[PDB]
């Protein structure tokens, strides 16, 4: 009849109402980096910002519980996982950051994601090297047989005893990172500094480095 | 702790009261009763419609009771109500939170729920006055990610979240009515009985419990799996259910026999089962694996009848219509394949 | 490009040889 | 039912040796990545040692490297932890866990008082 | 002119013909003069009795009349003699061109016969390997990207290139391989109707060559846009790249055809009599290849910067950098730049024959190399081929 | 040994005392009910027996 072909025509015209909207939203979705802040609105803590006309999208997952083997599978399409680590009744929290990093790096659904990890609170650690009368190689006994690499940048003020303790943790995450990473995804280690207009730029310069390595593996140049 | 290590052993002495009477009530197995009936054969289903509208991976999907419309929630941030006959969209709802892990279509057809990593079930009204899709309620009581939610009617909805609890809501008042504590791990999926007086819920402690909606008590607990439960679905009479998990094994439990009946495992299958669903008669047990294919199991002979492999990425959901006519499959590529 | 100039040289060659074969036809007939 | 019942562990002077063992029951033991977890009094749960699906890959906490040796017997379905030369700060409650999926290399198990696939505990006490 | 020796020969041969008929009409009525001036098809003799060697000059319609101008053609007659029973007969050994130039023409005949089979193999192995590559990029449903879209237009642009050259080589091995009959069997050959099937294939070739260099440029412009841009592109300008690839050749081929039809009209449109009319197709080729070379430099100096870091576990940076740069030359068609600045005008001697071999070897195997380096050895394509090979065998046999 | 954790174990044994007093029927009379259900609704299932295209709404 004419009447059943009248709302069938009005049903197909509802596509152009929203497939024009889906193509409007496909533009804003593909030009937006989705990140993942995890460290070791009450539940997802979304954060938008803007670095050189580039949209970012943070997610803080502190509203969840600590059995994270299920909800971390949501976070496969992110560009990078920002992984902050506190360097500090010694609970050995620094090994806990290593085992969480080793599980993200070896997760079946997270085998394509790079990690931008920030070694944090070295001001708390540069005190505990001098004020600690014994060593904190009681937890890492392979530290006395470790020297500072020659291709390092020791900023002044900190002792080389503090510089040796600062780069040993950085190589300890790259010993996990380079064991099974096989070119699909890398690790971008940093150290925390003055946050405003210097710490977000390190995320910005690494998120270009991930996408420029992403297309070059699609063309098989890397 | 004094007067406690005997209490920990009094529970294990009482689990032995369970498992011997549960064994004493096993005359035979489900295989050697079934093995006289002849199997179904190769069930070659083909992709009829392919729904191309999302942007990111699809976690959930739920049919309507008219078996014509279907909600699909994807983690691009949008929720799309399809039309399964002619591949055209009737709504596209922009969500507030982008990480949505579940969705539901009300059995009347008026409401649609969702939920995810924002710990909030959000009710949407499809039949509003002016003509729009705006939020009715936001059910904010859970302290963990919301993994599954199902309507009982237009007034109340039962949810399952990652804080090891389930809850019975009331959309008019917006607050809980009955909470269902007792799981140890994160509850991943629930499934209502057809009479909507009971439901089951599989969690990440390898145990699917059975709840009573009007009372709020766990009647019986089903432990036969090895690893975390990812799916659950009742057998269509209301006296059995199948249970997918990460050890690549479905298990058809039974309520009145109070134990496992069959085990749907093949040694060439190693990856976990994302979702499960029966057919209309209950003969077929469809089950989507972590691999990019869906396997039909003959739920009585426990032999793989057919394979439906039309997905380029791990399927995240699985839904058979109320008239049993088709099977919708969603996956982590932006596609919904409808099979029959 | 190099395909077009090879085709041009080959076409000039074919035209010159066809002229020579026409003169050979005039001297044969 | 996934059950992890463990034995061993008792009063010992520092320098002596013990041996812990959990005989697993309820799953295919040869498919999972078993591991040991430690909880000192007043502290959080702490990882100790891994063992791979066969016995190839072995990991340790640095503070127990060289002193502890982990062993797996697949035929008897049990997981050994041979402890040599104990320390007075090694007194704790030891659990054996497993990683929640078969055939995987990642683990999410050293967590709070909720975790499914974990033993009940054996007290190890080192003092004099 | 140049490239039209046959038609100009035939025109002035008709002019020589009716000119000497009119100048034979002048002759006074004769006493004796027994055989009396029968016009042969070659030239025309006056009235001669007792004529054991009669001498007139070589005819001026020949294409080499500047070299045979100072010589005489001989014929003797009662009646004009037929020696080997060919009913006209004469001594045409003086007006015939020399043996050195026909030996040099034999050598260049072997040269053009060796080049023409060199790329016929090259265009055949490309035209087969691309149609198999278009079936993979069309059928296999995971591979539908924006990247594989501009691959598949490039692969369909070498197919338009390689087929349009094999047609115009077949239409020249058809046209210049016939026999020569009467003048009406030659005036039916030098007509605009007998070449109209060949002039369409000339424009169909010249469009297909320039549409190759525009689609090499597009994938030069697409991969350059994807680098330096911080994100994925929003709009994904595939309506803009498909207009540069297929439409910008029509901005240069159409102003060629309406000049080649008006001013410079020869048998087929494959002969470039005027260089200036030939610069309006090298201009979208020089400007395309040069831009591709500029992109090539800037990708490689970025591809080294992604190897200065992560260098200790690479430890060599030589083999794969030599692999990643040699797999980009076919895609950007950077090989053409080596002999680009030696143009058609300046290449004269064996450099001319060396330019037409270095380009024509590599530009014919280029359609083979991009189907191998970007379809048949892409590891995501081999992942999806190994998946559909298993679901066919496990689904049917097991 | 925390007193808040010993009552959680009392919540465990109170649930198991309610799971032990339940009337279980045997498997041979409970597995035979499932194949009796699949047989009675066998012809009303459009996925085992395929459907002609005049009734199938998806083609």
């Amino acid at each position: 009849t004419e009447d059943q072909r009248n709302e069938e025509k009005a049903q197909r015209e509802a596509n152009k109402k929203i497939e024009k909207q889906l193509q409007k939203d496909k533009q804003v979705y593909r030009a937006t980096h989705r990140l993942l802040l995890l460290g070791a609105t009450s539940g997802i803590f979304e954060t938008k910002f803007q670095v050189d006309k580039v949209n970012f999208h943070m997610f803080d997952v502190g509203g969840q519980r600590d059995e994270r083997r299920k909800w971390i599978q949501c976070f496969n399409d992110v560009t990078a996982i920002i992984f902050v680590v506190a360097s500090s009744n010694q609970t050995n929290r620094l090994q806990e950051a290593l085992n969480l990093f080793k599980s993200i790096w070896n997760n079946r659904w997270l085998r394509t994601i790079s990690v931008i990890l920030f070694l944090n609170k070295q001001d708390l650690l540069a005190e505990k090297v001098l004020a600690g009368k014994s060593k904190i190689e009681d937890y890492f006994p392979e530290f006395a047989r470790y020297t500072t690499p020659e291709d390092a940048t020791p900023e002044p003020g900190e002792d080389p005893r503090v510089t040796r303790a600062k780069y040993f943790i950085r190589d300890e995450f790259l010993r996990i990172s380079t064991a099974s990473g096989d070119g699909r995804h890398y690790c971008y280690p940093h150290f925390t500094c003055a946050v405003d207009t210097e710490n977000i730029r390190r995320v910005f310069n690494d998120c270009r480095d991930i996408i420029q390595r992403m297309h070059l593996r699609q063309y098989e140049l890397l | 702790g004094s007067e406690l290590d005997q209490l920990r052993q009094e529970a294990e002495q009482l689990k032995n009261q369970i498992r011997d009477a549960r064994k004493a009530c096993a005359d035979a197995t489900l295989s050697q009763i079934t093995n006289n009936i002849d199997p179904v054969g190769r069930i070659q289903m083909r992709t009829r419609r392919t729904l191309r509208g999302h942007l990111a991976k699809i976690y959930a999907m739920h049919w309507g009771t008219d078996s014509r419309l279907l909600v699909s929630a994807s983690q691009d941030g949008k929720l799309i109500i399809w039309d399964s006959y002619t591949t055209n969209k009737v709504h596209a709802i922009p969500l507030r939170s982008s990480w949505v892990m579940t969705c539901a279509y009300a059995p009347s057809g008026n409401y649609v729920a969702c939920g995810g990593l924002d710990n909030i079930c959000s009710i949407y009204n499809l039949k509003t006055r002016e003509g729009n899709v705006r939020v009715s309620r936001e059910l904010a009581g859970h302290t963990g990610y919301l993994s599954c939610c199902r309507f009982l009617d237009d007034n109340q909805i039962v949810t399952s979240s990652g804080d090891t609890t389930c809850a019975l809501w009331d959309i008019e008042t917006g607050q809980q009515t009955t909470t269902f504590t007792g799981h140890t791990g994160d509850v991943m999926s629930l499934s209502l009985a057809p009479d909507t007086r009971l439901f089951v819920s599989g969690a990440c402690d390898a145990s699917a419990k059975l709840w009573d909606v009007r009372e709020g008590m766990c009647r019986q607990t089903f432990t036969g799996h090895e690893s975390d439960i990812n799916a659950i679905c009742f057998f269509p009479n209301g006296n059995a259910f199948a249970t997918g998990s990460d050890d690549a094994t479905c298990r058809l439990f039974d309520l009145r026999a109070d134990q496992e009946l069959m085990t749907y495992s093949h040694d060439n299958i190693i990856c976990g089962i994302t979702s499960v669903s029966f057919s209309k008669s209950g003969r077929l047990l469809l089950a989507g694996y972590d691999d990019f294919n869906c396997n039909v199991w003959d739920a009585l002979k426990a032999d793989r009848a057919g394979v439906l492999a039309g997905h380029d990425n791990r399927v995240s959901c699985l839904g058979v219509t109320d008239d049993g006519m088709a099977v919708a499959t969603g996956s982590w590529d932006s596609f919904l394949k409808i099979w029959n | 490009h190099s395909q077009g100039t090879f085709t041009s040289d080959y076409s000039k060659y074919l035209d010159s040889r066809r002229a020579e074969d026409f003169v050979k036809w005039l001297e044969s007939t | 039912q996934v059950q992890l019942q463990e034995s061993g562990g008792g009063l010992v002077q520092p320098g002596g040796s013990l041996r812990l063992s959990c005989a697993a029951s309820g799953f295919t033991f040869s498919n999972y990545k078993m591991n040991w977890v430690r909880q000192a009094p007043g502290k959080g749960l702490e990882w100790v040692s891994d063992i791979s699906q066969s016995g190839a890959s072995i990991s340790y906490t640095g503070s127990v490297k060289g002193r502890f040796t982990i062993s797996r017997d697949n035929a008897k379905n049990t997981l050994y932890l041979q402890m040599n030369s104990l320390k007075p700060e090694d007194t704790a409650v030891y659990y054996c866990a497993r990683c929640p999926a078969p055939f995987t290399r990642d683990c999410f198990d050293v967590t709070s008082t909720t975790y499914a696939y974990r033993g009940q505990g054996t007290q190890v006490t080192v003092s004099s | 002119p140049s490239g039209q020796v046959m038609d100009f020969l035939f025109e002035k041969w008709k002019l020589y013909g009716d000119q000497c008929h009119h100048n034979l009409s002048l002759l006074p009525p004769p006493t004796e003069l027994v055989c009396n001036r029968t016009f042969d098809k070659y030239s025309c003799w006056p009235d001669t009795p007792a004529n054991t060697t009669a001498n007139i000059s070589c005819p001026w319609y020949l294409p080499w009349h500047h070299k045979v101008q100072h010589r005489f053609v001989f014929k003797r007659c009662g009646q004009w003699v037929r020696g080997p029973r060919g009913q006209p007969w004469r001594d045409a050994s003086q007006c015939q061109m020399d043996g050195e130039e026909i030996e040099v023409q034999k050598e260049v005949a072997k040269m053009y016969s060796s080049f023409q089979v060199m790329y016929t193999v090259g265009y055949s192995l490309s035209l087969g390997a691309l149609l198999l590559a278009l079936a993979i990029l069309g059928g296999l449903s995971k591979l539908h990207c924006t990247r594989n879209a501009i691959h598949a237009n490039l692969f369909a642009s070498f197919v338009l290139k390689a087929s349009s050259v094999l047609v115009i080589d077949g239409l020249l091995r058809t046209r210049y391989s016939q026999k020569i009959g009467d003048d009406l069997s030659v005036s039916t050959w030098l007509s605009d109707g007998a070449v109209a099937g060949c002039r369409v294939a000339a424009v169909f070739m010249q469009y297909g060559i320039v549409a190759n260099y525009c689609w090499l440029l597009v994938e030069g412009l697409y991969l350059h846009n994807l680098l330096g841009l911080a994100t994925l592109p929003e709009r994904s300008f595939f309506s803009l790249y498909l207009g540069i690839g297929w439409g910008a050749p029509m901005l240069f081929v159409v102003p060629w055809a309406v000049v080649k039809c008006l001013f410079e009209n020869v048998q087929c449109w494959t002969s470039n009599d005027n260089m200036g009319f030939w610069w309006i197709l090298r201009f979208p080729v020089f400007l395309a290849i040069l831009i591709n070379f500029f992109i090539f430099v800037r990708i490689v100096q970025l591809l080294v910067a992604k190897l200065r870091a992560r260098q200790m576990h690479h430890t060599d940076y030589k083999f794969r950098l030599a692999k990643s740069t040699l797999t980009l030359i076919p895609l950007l068609g950077v090989h053409e730049v080596v002999f680009a600045f030696v143009t058609d005008e300046h290449a004269q001697g064996t450099l001319r024959s060396a330019k037409l071999f270095f380009d024509l070897f590599l530009s014919s195997f280029q359609g083979l190399l991009v189907a191998v380096l970007y379809c048949f050895l892409n590891k995501e394509v081999q992942s999806e081929l190994r998946r559909r090979w298993h679901r066919w065998r496990l689904g049917k046999v097991l | 040994n925390n007193t808040a954790s010993i009552a959680q174990a009392r919540k465990l044994v109170e649930q198991l005392k309610m799971e032990a007093n339940i009337d279980r029927i045997k498997v041979s009379k409970a597995a035979a009910d499932l194949m009796a259900y699949c047989e009675a609704h066998a012809k009303e299932d459009p996925l085992l027996t395929p459907v002609p295209a005049s009734e199938n709404p998806f083609r």
